C-alpha cells in the first residue's frame, strides 16, 4: 500500500472503514475490486449512506 | 459480560481498535470506550453499596 498510501500517483485516495494509515499492517483473507470509471460530477457517490 | 459490549463501536477490543482504526479519531472511540466501561462500573458500585 505504499504506492497508495505513502505514494501518490493517483488523484485521490480515502478510507472510510479502515485506516488508510495502517494499511499495510492489517491481514484479511481476500479483496475484490470493482474497476469503473465515473465522470468528475458523480465521483462523490461513492461512500456509505 | 460487560468486557463484550462495542458500546456502538466497531469491536470489543481496544487493541483491535487500536491497530485497526486511524489514531486522531480512534482516540475518541477509546474514550467512549472507556467511559461506558466506566459508567457501568459505577452501576456496579452503586449495586454493590
Amino acid at each position: 500500500y505504499s504506492v497508495l498510501y505513502n505514494l501518490a500517483p493517483f488523484f485521490t485516495f480515502k478510507c472510510y472503514g479502515v485506516s488508510p494509515t495502517k494499511l499495510n499492517d492489517l491481514c484479511f483473507t481476500n479483496v475484490y475490486a470493482d474497476s469503473f470509471v465515473i465522470r468528475g460530477d458523480e465521483v462523490r457517490q461513492i461512500a456509505p449512506g | 459480560k460487560q468486557l463484550s459490549s462495542k458500546f456502538g463501536a466497531i469491536s470489543s477490543v481496544l487493541n483491535d481498535i487500536f491497530s485497526r482504526l486511524d489514531p486522531p479519531e480512534a482516540e475518541v472511540q477509546i474514550d467512549r470506550l472507556i467511559t461506558g466501561r466506566l459508567q457501568s462500573l459505577q452501576t456496579y458500585v452503586t449495586q454493590q453499596l
